[PDB]
RNA sequence: GGGGGGAUGUCCGGGUCGCCCUGGGCACCUCUCCCGGCAGCCUUCGCGGGCAGCCGUAGUCCCGGUUCAUACGUCGCCGC
């Protein structure tokens, strides 16, 4: 995925999909947008995916909810996200008072 | 007090670069410079120099004398002309100019 | 559109002739019997075979000796050879660049690739290895013929211009050779829009043959130089690049973000693409060895050096000259010192499969720089020539000031300010005055602190104004800065200006027939080496 | 330029012993390019010597050796003074460009001017408005700041000119980074004037109204991150933090659901804007699809126009051709649609009248 | 089957040799059948694929004069309609089928359609 | 409450919205509303939006769930961006502090904590 | 000069500050485990092997 | 639980560790805990930090307690900040998304909420 | 996109009451030039300059509704 975003294609790789698939790689990112080792190329692969494959959330139900559960982790990464950083001042405060 | 030296490389031109008679040397025209290179261990045996000066003017062509080998027809951008011999330097000093407008090309 | 063509004569009668166009549609056309179809008021029709593999402009088309073989080579890096008795192709396909001209010797034996990143190779056939090379300096060029594949009107036309000066340094322990930084080719770095320079060359000085090459950042020179859209795709670029006081150790930077017309999908309110690009930048710092075969070997390679809530970019770096130390400036606001060590994670040190230590560099030292903001900035570097001191030239608009931090404690010993007129350009430090260039240009001297020489640049053009740069001698006090004579195009005058260190007077003005892209200076001993666009070195020295 | 301008400066010695203030002023007014009259903006001031700048500076300052020197005022009452002020040349660096020779063996000098300073200016002008343009001209330090916020402080705690300036003291000590602002911080204050400055702090929250109900920033929370944790345990070691807390906490629950919804907004702004364009171009009769309904279509998706022009191979460009648009309008129409023609369509005028159905 | 038709002519100089001119998909699924003619002044040849299209192409002056997809669609109408009852009606292979419309379009001049 | 919602939108009342509004029952007032005074309604939240921010916790509430029902009727009513547009950037002003005041929490709340852990002490001290 | 055909390098991403090291994978890589009892359960006083 | 996370801290154990921790009694133990031991944690739970980042939420509210109790052992404790910083950058790593992840939330949730509407629409239709 | 007009349909005070208009709301067609792009022809080595310009939107005789992708050299097994 790393190289397909350098080479400018991953609109080209995710625009021909099936509703399988496509279910899939929603899949994959849901379980993989929790590592913020690589959260920049799962969210970029989560735009794409949205902006391509909006129109049938009501034509079938079954990728509905995995739109829907990509938000539950995305509504539960941002208050990991919020405290990580809570503690990211309160483990500012001790470095001040060091000195 | 300080002294600047000559120009030395240079960017390849489009020119095609030319090979010698039996394959050995190979003549390439840069931009203000002409060298001819030994093929079998990569070694430029001779560097003519050639002066340019007019802003953008470029050697336009460059072949070998099909009369006789070891003489090269090069032709800048504003018409001058040389009719210089690799394995020596004989000609970079006398150009010859053709009283053109401006020179898209030469083939001889 | 005729790119190119060839022609081969059907004989010491001259019976026919057979021609091969290479149309810049990326077409190649045979024309096979035009004497004879021409000879003949009123004429029978013709015909030509289409040949059609590149997607660019083809640039050279060749007829092979005996007349079997069709070879052309073209912008896609790949020399094809057309089969033409029967219907195949079969092609050498990575070559380093763009085929830019090609020739067959007499005998048929030989094929001669000029190729655009400064080169040429003799090849044997059927054995397809170089048995001749040659390369230049692969600079960015100017070229005066434009393009042969700028003329159908591409989704990015490539134009003849130079963006940024080159990222060039002149290594110690071996004067003689200079590193650099080229893409894969002139035309397919300029192209796409922006500089994409992710390589670097050694290049020797004495004599000026392109010794070696070796890749800084990722690059695919097995995958397609194109994307299916049409565009070229762009490397990322190593914008800052210097050297040791070893001469063992490197550091290199390397930016690169993805186009603005890929995101399209990323905004969301008042977010642009450009907007998107520069959040989504990527930039990594890589340390490598320099082994004395011209080796480039990574040790280390931080992916977040100057970090905030994004990513922030690199503004600087330079080399301890007494010990081995690179300090890194950028857009944070802190100054980052880097040192190296021992990988030892619990006493149990880590090796070369050899034996040897293996060394990491890190973070030694963290300094936070003081900001005046009254009522999008830079920043530049320098380390002293006797090292225990730095100075920091931090960068807003025309409010800009330079901080002077010890090295050995991260207290700050001096900060001075009023200094620029505007957006600071870069700064060096002679034997104990500051030179810096920001849209004026001012040497100061700090053990008496007062500016010695001031000078008011003529107003010129935002490309002259980033192409303007200086270097310093160091062995004797010298310095000297390169200007483009007053948007960039081909025929262009420039002069640089040796100065001495204690007067006002140039002691060397000269002109220049061409725009200078590079200034260094040698270290072994006094003088500057210069690098013109129409690709050209030459070196100034005194005496 | 050297050797004139030292005969320049020894003429002003002459005149500084002569003791001809007037004349010295009118000497420094034909420098700077009696009346002393300004002009009426900040920016627009001449470019100066920064020789010219540091021996006015020299000439006004003072010193005390001592081990640790005192500047003072032996011009209290110049408009020198306050040229030099309004333009921002009272610097630490110009000041020790200023003061080279006694000090070279005082330590801490960046502590002692920017500590120093205001005390001075604040004696010799009790309204401030000198401190106020000082604040808005000169480039400061964090001590410099801090040093002017207490000095506001002490001053309130004709009623405009003090709060402009104490606001742009906060925006500038919040551009100060975090290191010197903390140590100088808890250099210069005392923990009970801390306590005042956090109410002064809350105060600014609470009157730009960040609790206070809605159908009855950056600045504040990096000053109160600094001032807390320049103070520490060491001054606290109640209620008052329950409260405080509490404050904060519904002023982040505020911003957290506002960035929600300011996701939300803006993309049904630029959807009802594509919605824009798109319904006039229905209206004209380019027929794309279109939606009509009140609720949302899913993908909030649009069929833009289509461009005139294509991409060839490999990457050039044409200007597309009306047979292939035709195509593609073909394509983009539907399975069932009523298309009525007029007699100005006959004529050749007008265009027709469409109804696709809603896919 | 690359739905791809080639143009083969003789090379000039040697004899019986020859190789591919040009090529290009006219079709759009794979072509599986062709037959040439010659006469009357008209030079055609006549491909039909898997697409229901035949294309038409002139042989003689072939890159001179652009082909030709004729319609796959039957020649006779083979669409009616009893316009009292609103009905419109088709046919194929062994089934009618009957559509009514129930309704004007005056009344529509989008979810009821 | 959806004729009193209608009354008060298209009379450009106040104080009936504020009887209607200051306190289910707001989904059903967003299902029976109408539609051009959705867009009218929430022109009237961005002024109480920028007017006093305290109590996010109904009117955010309220513009979801009109963005939800109605936000395509102001899709064919596309001449009212601006009413969209002078919110959206009012919110832009919104996210503002969340760059920092974060920072801000983590730094306070260890001094509230360690009250906390004094003050856990405390009971069996 | 063909360069040489490359497949992609994987990425050498950041790991954490607490890294299984080579002596952590040797003694976890003793792998084989046979669990041999005693007889009656009787505790194992010692086991020793020759130089 | 003190004697317990005591044992695992300072003999290097795992499974005791994860048997006490991977559930009140968290301030009681924290309370009950030793200094370089709370070192030491800390050092282990930034190891979890980085290894496995998917519930943050008991390991970040150990992690804050632990500096309120036993951060000022930890400030006369001084040789060890390399225990704070490995942590306090594996944290900043884990703000990253929060520049743009907030703003993905945004343009899915309304995916999610037409649906809920369609949804609220369909028991009634 | 702006500035302006010529002409299309409309309600609110309306007017002897009609051609319409002024004040408010307006959506379309036409002209006008500046905005962004393309092309041609002359002058210059180029940098630039000059000239009459087209495109910024829609559906065709047929039809560009095309043409276009990156090799060999050697395979397999096990270990560090």
């Amino acid at each position: 995925l790393t190289a397909l975003r350098h080479r400018s294609a991953l609109r080209e790789a995710l625009q021909g999909r099936d509703e399988l698939s496509v279910i899939n790689i929603l899949r994959w990112a849901g379980k993989y947008v929790a590592d913020p080792r690589y959260r920049s190329i799962c969210v970029d692969v989560a735009f794409h995916l949205i902006d391509l494959y909006a129109e049938h959330v009501g034509g079938s139900a079954e990728l509905a909810t995995q739109f829907q559960q990509l938000l539950a982790k995305v509504n539960r990464e941002v208050e990991k996200a919020e405290l990580a950083i809570v503690t990211g001042g309160m483990v500012e405060s001790l470095m001040m008072s060091v000195e | 007090s300080w002294k600047v030296s000559k120009p030395m490389g240079g960017r390849m031109s489009d020119i095609d670069p030319i090979f010698s008679q039996d394959e050995r040397h190979l003549i390439i025209t840069y931009n203000t410079s002409i060298q001819v290179y030994s093929t079998e261990d990569s070694l430029l045996v001779r560097r003519i120099a050639l002066p340019l000066t007019p802003s953008a003017t470029h050697i336009v062509s460059s072949a070998l004398s099909k009369s006789n080998p070891d003489y090269l027809w090069v032709a800048c951008s504003d018409g001058r002309i040389w009719h210089i011999n690799w394995t020596s330097g004989e000609g970079v000093d006398t150009p010859s100019t053709i009283d053109t407008k401006k020179l898209l090309d030469m083939a001889v | 559109i005729i790119s190119t063509f060839d022609i081969r004569p059907i004989i010491a009668e001259l019976q026919d002739i057979d021609v091969a166009v290479g149309g810049a549609r990326g077409a190649i056309y045979v024309y096979s019997n035009l004497l004879a179809h021409l000879h003949t008021l009123r004429v029978g029709t013709i015909q030509p075979r289409k040949y059609h593999w590149h997607r660019r402009a083809v640039h050279s088309v060749k007829w092979s000796g005996d007349g079997n073989y069709l070879i052309s080579g073209g912008y896609e890096t790949v020399l094809v050879l057309w089969q033409l008795d029967t219907g195949r192709v079969d092609f050498l396909p990575h070559l380093s660049a763009a085929i830019e001209n090609i020739v067959v010797s007499p005998k048929g034996s030989a094929y001669a690739l000029h190729l655009d990143d400064n080169s040429a190779m003799v090849l044997s056939t059927a054995e397809m290895k170089p048995s001749m090379y040659v390369s230049g300096i692969q600079s960015l060029v100017l070229g005066d013929r434009p393009s042969k594949d700028a003329l159908v009107r591409r989704v990015w036309r490539p134009i003849d211009e130079i963006a940024s000066p080159l990222v060039a340094t002149i290594s110690p322990q071996n004067p003689s050779h200079m590193f650099l930084c080229v893409g894969n080719g002139q035309q397919a770095t300029v192209g796409g829009g922006a500089t994409s320079t992710p390589l670097v060359q050694v290049f020797d000085i004495s004599s000026f043959q392109g010794v070696a090459k070796q890749a800084i950042a990722r690059t695919n020179p097995t995958d397609v130089n194109i994307t299916s859209e049409g565009v070229p795709i762009i490397e990322p670029t190593a914008t800052k690049l210097a050297f040791s006081h070893d001469g063992k150790w490197l550091a290199s930077i390397d930016e690169w973000q993805p186009p603005e017309r890929d995101t399209e999908a990323y905004l969301t309110g008042s977010k642009t693409q450009s907007d998107a690009c520069k959040e989504r930048r990527e930039i990594y710092l890589k340390f490598w060895e320099v082994g004395a075969d011209q080796s480039l070997e990574l040790v280390t390679r931080i992916n977040d050096a100057h970090y905030t809530k994004q990513t922030e970019s690199i503004f600087d770096l330079a080399s301890d000259p007494t010990s081995a130390r690179f300090a890194t400036i950028g857009n944070d606001g802190m100054v980052r010192f880097w040192s190296p060590k021992l990988r030892k994670r619990d006493g149990l040190m880590a090796t070369r499969p050899d034996g040897q230590p293996l060394r990491s560099w890190s973070c030694s030292r963290v300094v936070p720089l003081p900001v005046h903001e009254r009522q999008p900035y830079s920043g530049a570097i320098t380390f002293s020539e006797d090292g225990s001191i730095l100075f920091a030239a931090f960068g807003p608009p025309s409010g800009a000031l330079v901080v002077a931090i010890d090295t050995q404690t991260g207290t700050v010993r001096d900060v001075v300010s009023g200094m620029f007129k505007g957006d600071i350009r870069a700064m060096k430090s002679l034997s104990s005055c500051l030179i810096m260039l920001s849209d004026d240009l001012v040497v100061y001297d700090i053990v008496s602190d007062e500016m010695l020489a001031s000078y008011t640049l003529k107003e010129t053009s935002e490309a002259a104004k980033k192409l303007t740069q200086l270097a310093v001698n160091h062995q004797s006090r010298s310095f000297a800065l390169a200007a483009p004579i007053p948007k960039l195009k081909r025929g262009t005058k420039s002069e640089l200006l040796i100065f001495n260190i204690e007067d006002e007077e140039p002691k060397l003005v000269k002109t220049f027939s061409q725009v200078i892209i590079s200034v260094c200076a040698v270290p072994s001993s006094s003088g500057f080496v210069v690098v013109d666009s129409a690709a050209q070195v030459w070196s100034i020295t005194e005496g | 330029s050297w050797s004139e301008w030292q005969n320049k400066a020894m003429q002003a010695d002459e005149l500084l012993q002569n003791n001809d203030i007037q004349s010295w002023e009118e000497l420094m007014a034909e420098v700077f390019k009696p009346e002393w009259e300004w002009p009426s903006s900040r920016s627009d001031y001449a470019r100066v010597d920064r020789r010219w700048v540091v021996y006015a500076i020299n000439k006004v300052f003072g010193w005390e050796g001592q081990n640790t020197g005192r500047l003072t005022c032996r011009l209290p009452e110049s408009s020198v003074l306050i040229y030099l002020v309004d333009a921002g040349h009272l610097s630490t660096s110009n000041v020790k460009s200023a003061f080279k020779d006694d000090v070279r063996e005082v330590d801490k000098v960046e502590e002692l001017i920017g500590e120093q300073l205001p005390i001075i200016l604040a004696e010799v002008d009790p309204t401030m408005e000198l401190l106020v343009g000082y604040l808005s001209g000169t480039q400061l330090g964090s001590s410099e700041l801090v040093s002017s916020i207490k000095l506001l402080l002490c001053s309130l705690g004709l009623d405009e000119h003090r709060t402009r300036g104490l606001g742009i003291a906060f925006s500038k000590l919040a551009a100060c980074p975090a290191a010197e602002t903390v140590k100088s911080l808890r250099r210069l204050f005392k923990p009970d004037e801390v306590l005042v400055l956090l109410n002064v702090l809350r105060a600014e929250l609470i009157k730009d109204g960040w609790t206070t109900r809605y159908l009855d920033i950056q600045l504040i929370a990096d000053l109160m991150s600094r001032c807390i944790d320049a103070v520490g345990l060491s001054g606290w070691m109640a209620n008052f933090f329950s409260q405080f807390q509490a404050e904060i906490s519904v002023a982040l629950e505020g911003v957290m659901e506002a960035v929600r919804l300011k996701g939300v907004i803006a993309e049904a702004a630029n959807y009802a804007k594509r919605a824009r364009r798109a319904l006039a171009d229905s209206a004209k009769g380019k027929a794309m699809t279109v939606h009509m309904s009140a609720e949302l279509p899913l993908g909030l998706k649009t069929d833009n126009k289509i461009s005139t022009e294509r991409v060839r191979s490999g990457g050039e460009i044409v200007a597309r051709s009306s047979r292939q648009i035709g195509h593609f309008i073909s394509k983009r129409r539907g399975i069932y649609s009523i298309h009525r023609i007029s007699e100005e369509m006959l004529l050749g005028a007008a265009g027709p009248t469409v109804v696709q159905e809603a896919r | 089957m690359d739905r791809r038709t080639a143009v083969y002519e003789p090379m000039a100089g040697q004899s019986g040799r020859w190789s591919k001119v040009f090529h290009r998909r006219y079709h759009q699924h794979d072509v599986k059948a062709m037959a040439s003619f010659e006469g009357k002044g008209m030079s055609v040849v006549v491909s039909g694929g898997s697409d229901a299209s035949p294309i038409v192409l002139p042989l003689r002056a072939l890159g001179k004069e652009f082909h030709r997809t004729l319609p796959h669609l039957p020649q006779h109408p083979t669409v009616l309609s009893a316009p009292k009852a609103r009905y419109i009606l088709s046919w194929w292979e062994n089934e009618i089928r009957i559509w009514h419309l129930l309704n004007s379009a005056q009344q529509f001049l989008p979810l009821n359609l | 409450l959806g004729t009193v919602l209608n009354q008060a939108l298209r009379t450009d009342d106040s104080d009936l919205l504020e009887s209607c509004l200051q306190t289910l029952i707001i989904q059903n007032t967003i299902n029976r509303m109408d539609s051009s005074l959705a867009g009218t309604l929430l022109s009237k939240l961005a002024a109480r939006m920028h007017r006093r921010p305290g109590r996010a916790f109904g009117l955010m509430r309220w513009i979801q769930w009109t963005l939800v029902a109605h936000g395509g009727a102001l899709v064919t009513q596309p001449d009212l961006i601006n009413r969209l547009t002078e919110l959206s950037r009012v919110l832009e002003e919104r996210s503002r502090g969340l760059s920092s005041l974060l920072a801000l929490k983590g730094k306070l709340d260890m001094l509230d904590a360690q009250l906390k852990y004094r003050k856990a002490l405390k009971m069996a001290g | 000069m063909a360069a040489e055909v490359v497949p992609l390098p994987q990425l050498k991403l950041p790991s954490g500050p607490s890294p299984i090291t080579a002596e952590q994978r040797y003694w976890r890589s003793f792998k084989k485990q046979k669990s041999h009892t005693s007889t009656a359960n009787w505790p194992i006083s010692h086991i020793s092997f020759p130089a």
